[PDB]
């Protein structure tokens, strides 16, 4: 007659009901995305709404459960999911005025086009037209239209949108007992109830703050070298000291420099490693790439992929005849249901991401024996950053030549290895500015320290002295350029990246040491190491029963984020870009900027 | 040499857990040399004589109990190891003489519609005794207060509906179980191989 007892029976109910219902909404959904038709977007919807209301049903009455009255932690953690009133604190009608805004913005991101001034005829949206723009052009005045129009027309839009978001957002948050919509997201990294592993929520930003300050000095020695190599590219633009424009940075908004390796590579006399040409000569099953990756989990100690997945899941472009989403992910139906859903080409940057979607897919095979609650990664970060040293390890020039898509040539100068860890660091820290000023932008909006009448001069005095980036023509508050982002755009927290880039070197230095591996860390594969995978595996089980900070101490002996893997890694590049800069500017001026008056 | 005894194992449909069945056999010629060449079983293990002498041996009383569970749910028919299934729907005696037999039906009992028409018992009041059944649909109310008039906050219906989907893991596709089970006694019956 306990109220444990009572609590448990409840939770049973609730798993064994919700197992079934969360099912038929994921095969209605992949029949959507898998076969865009209004038959299926209807019944996605329908399924979509049962579970919704199933949701909010059984949240009010996990409600009627003193959660205080509870001493296990494992089940108050399933009834604190529960009881979460989410948006249901919200009016009926501001509720729905919210969702319509939200549905508004997201199609106009994902729809926008701009057209050409002097060729109206000419009209490009987002994907692919602007991105091929900002990733392979070099006319600076080419790349400053694209810029410009990309924000000056789509995020002039979202400007009210997005001013009613942030309002509706931080007050929700705050009937849900937050302070803003930040400490929202906030919370997903709190930990309350485990006596020497709980974590504050200003912590966070105490962490965040002092890891970014030890990354602060790579990053500068790297936008110094970025810096000059743009100068050869882009001559009487770009000032020795100043800021880089942010229409040169290789993508609409600078989230990745990907695009600056041929700019910026150090020598290029040495062939870069591109293994794409290989693979096309090479025999090609589509099926054998994936079923590779799945070889390599299992040499360490994995399981392989389900009868189901391979089955179900949709492993090459479907067509013309039948349209789908292509932006690769990793389905995780629920009732042992695991599916990838990838318009795979024969293409070296679509090996790593499958190496990455499966080890997704090995996360989600794993902890599935916990109740539903439970059946999440440890925080936002962890799938991720598996992910991402799945795909390191792929990419490493040993796994590529054990393969058979490199001849043994076993070429391995001190040249050809800072080649691939500069073209890393574009990738790695070029994004953590962005992901940390994003973030801290919008944590500060939804506080209210920013005022309606500044958005954009913080939004770029902040740009400015972070990421040292600076825009190339001037905007008021007419203008709305943080919108211009995806996941700013469609609801979606960003401070993930950061972490997860932090996480997955931890992880990486951790399984390579278990791999007795002895050499830089960057040209470690934990392949054919099932110590590595019996840890990985170790951590994979929790799903969400344990606190993150207990389960990154079980692999890596930590209970917080670490730097020290990132800039171990990084140490050979540090050193020849502090070598390569000796008569460089190092550091940013918080004045130069292109335009005058 | 009237019984094919087997009218239970391939047939066109079972009970559910809880409704468990049981069939007497009698006068039968118990050859299961081509059932080991049948379609493989998920698992065929003897407990109280040995597989190699099955047909040798000339036992009175033989009792045969069908039933479906799920996958996971399957490793739970032996003795100890209690559970769900091994407590709430189907035990067996610690002390046991006889043979468990499980195969799976890839898409017999599944159905792309889906199949919902297999049960199980979630709350009971007790673990059952060993070869007992319990198939009251009485409301269960663990809580002290006793609603028993419908569906209630604390209340429960304790009747639960299987579903089995031709896309599922083999953690949980219909498996199809067979018990037999020849209880010790000193009086004869028409068995043997
Ligand atoms: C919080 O409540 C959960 C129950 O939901 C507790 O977890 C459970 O731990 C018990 C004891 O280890 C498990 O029972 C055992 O089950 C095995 C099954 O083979 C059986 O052989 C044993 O004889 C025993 O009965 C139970 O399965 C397990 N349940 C789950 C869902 O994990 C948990 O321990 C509680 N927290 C604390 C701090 O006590
Ligand atoms: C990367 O590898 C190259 C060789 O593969 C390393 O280069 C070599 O650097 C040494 C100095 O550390 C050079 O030695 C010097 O030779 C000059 C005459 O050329 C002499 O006047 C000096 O007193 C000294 O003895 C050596 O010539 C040079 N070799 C080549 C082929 O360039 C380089 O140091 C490596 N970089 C790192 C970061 O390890
Ligand atoms: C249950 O399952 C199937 C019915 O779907 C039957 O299995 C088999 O029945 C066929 C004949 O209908 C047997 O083929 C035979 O093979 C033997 C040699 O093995 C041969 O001597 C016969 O002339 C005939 O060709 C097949 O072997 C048999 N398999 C097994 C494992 O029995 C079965 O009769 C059904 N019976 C029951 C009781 O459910
Ligand atoms: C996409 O959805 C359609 C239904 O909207 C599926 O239907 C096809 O149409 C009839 C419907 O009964 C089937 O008999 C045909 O065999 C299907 N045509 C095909 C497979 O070309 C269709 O199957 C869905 N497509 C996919 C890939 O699932
Ligand atoms: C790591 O695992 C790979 C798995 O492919 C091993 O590759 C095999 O290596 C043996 C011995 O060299 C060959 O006889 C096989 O033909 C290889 N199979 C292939 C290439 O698919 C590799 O040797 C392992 N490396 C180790 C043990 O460090």
């Amino acid at each position: 007659s306990t109220i444990e007892e009572q609590a448990k029976t409840f939770l049973d109910k609730f798993n064994h009901e919700a197992e079934d219902l969360f099912y038929q909404s994921s095969l209605a959904s992949w029949n959507y995305n898998t076969n865009i038709t209004e038959e299926n977007v209807q019944n996605m919807n329908n399924a979509g709404d049962k579970w919704s209301a199933f949701l909010k049903e059984q949240s009010t009455l996990a409600q009627m459960y003193p959660l205080q009255e509870i001493q296990n932690l494992t089940v108050k953690l399933q009834l604190q999911a529960l009881q979460q009133n989410g948006s249901s604190v919200l009016s009926e009608d501001k509720s729905k005025r919210l969702n319509t805004i939200l549905n508004t913005m997201s199609t106009i991101y994902s729809t926008g086009k701009v057209c050409n001034p002097d060729n109206p005829q000419e009209c490009l949206l987002l994907e692919p037209g602007l991105n091929e723009i900002m990733a392979n052009s070099l006319d600076y005045n080419e790349r400053l239209w694209a810029w410009e129009s990309w924000r000056s027309e789509v995020g002039k839009q979202l400007r009210p949108l997005y001013e009613e978001y942030v309002v509706l957002k931080n007050e929700m948050a705050r009937a849900n007992h937050y302070e803003d919509y930040g400490d929202y997201w906030r919370g997903d990294y709190e930990v309350n109830g485990v006596d020497g592993y709980d974590y504050s929520r200003g912590q966070l930003i105490e962490d965040v703050e002092h890891t970014f300050e030890e990354i602060k000095p790579l990053y500068e020695h790297l936008h110094a070298y970025v810096r000059a190599k743009l100068m050869n590219a882009y001559p009487s633009y770009i000032s020795p000291i100043g800021c880089l424009p942010a229409h040169l940075l290789g993508d609409m908004w600078g989230r990745f420099w990907t695009n600056l390796y041929s700019l910026t590579v150090p020598f290029g006399q040495k062939p870069n490693i591109d293994v794409t040409d290989a693979m096309v000569d090479q025999a090609w099953d589509a099926q054998r790439i994936f079923k590779e990756a799945e070889k390599f989990f299992v040499s360490v100690g994995l399981p392989n992929m389900t009868q189901g997945f391979w089955e179900n899941s949709m492993l090459t472009d479907p067509g013309n005849v039948q349209k789908a989403v292509c932006h690769p992910t990793a389905w995780d139906l629920g009732k042992g249901d695991f599916r990838i859903l990838m318009c795979t080409k024969v293409t070296m940057d679509d090996f790593l991401t499958a190496h990455h979607e499966m080890g997704h897919i090995q996360y989600d095979m794993a902890y599935a024996a916990q109740p539903f609650l439970l059946r999440n990664g440890a925080n936002e970060g962890f799938h991720e950053a598996v992910g991402e040293i799945m795909s390191l390890s792929a990419a490493t020039p040993k796994h590529l030549k054990s393969i058979g898509l490199l001849s043994p040539d076993f070429q391995e100068d001190n040249e050809t290895e800072i080649n691939f860890l500069l073209k890393q660091a574009l990738t790695i820290v070029g994004t953590l500015p962005f992901t940390y000023m994003l973030e801290k932008w919008r944590w500060m909006v939804f506080k209210g320290e920013i005022p309606k009448d500044q958005w954009m001069k913080k939004w770029w005095e902040m740009k400015r002295e972070i990421v040292g980036v600076v825009e190339p023509v001037p905007h008021d508050e007419t203008y709305c350029d943080p919108a211009s982002l995806f996941h700013v755009s469609n609801d979606y927290s960003f401070i993930r990246y950061y972490t997860r880039t932090l996480y997955q070197f931890q992880f990486q230095e951790a399984l390579c040491q278990a791999a007795k591996h002895e050499g830089p860390l960057h040209k470690c594969d934990i392949s054919n190491s099932t110590e590595a995978g019996q840890k990985l595996f170790n951590m994979l089980r929790l799903g969400k029963s344990e606190p993150w900070t207990l389960a990154l101490e079980n692999v890596v002996g930590a209970k917080n984020m670490n730097v020290r893997p990132l800039l171990n890694y990084f140490e050979p590049l540090f050193t020849w870009l502090k070598d390569q800069n000796k008569n460089s500017f190092v550091g940013w001026s918080t004045d130069w900027s292109p335009y005058a008056d | 040499n009237l019984c094919p005894f087997g009218e239970v194992f391939n047939a066109t449909t079972f009970a559910s857990v809880y409704a468990w069945n049981r069939k007497r056999i009698s006068n039968c010629v118990a050859d299961y040399s081509v059932l080991y060449n049948s379609t493989s079983f998920s698992t065929f293990k003897c407990y109280g004589v040995s597989p190699t002498k099955l047909n040798d041996l000339c036992f009175t009383n033989v009792y045969a109990d069908s039933f479906v569970i799920t996958g996971d749910e399957v490793r739970q028919i032996a003795p100890g190891q209690t559970g769900k299934i091994a407590d709430y729907n189907y035990k067996l005696p610690d002390d046991f003489t006889g043979c468990v037999i499980a195969w799976n039906s890839k898409h017999i009992d599944a159905k792309e519609g889906g199949n919902f028409n297999y049960l199980y018992r979630l709350f009971r009041k007790a673990n059952l005794k060993p070869f007992e059944r319990d198939i009251s649909t009485e409301i269960y109310q663990a809580g002290s207060k006793p609603c028993n008039g419908q569906t209630g906050l604390n209340c429960y219906y304790p009747l639960y509906r299987y579903g089995f989907y031709p896309t599922d893991g083999v953690g949980h596709q219909p498996y199809r179980v067979v018990v037999l089970s020849f209880e010790l006694l000193n009086a004869p019956a028409t068995v043997c191989g």
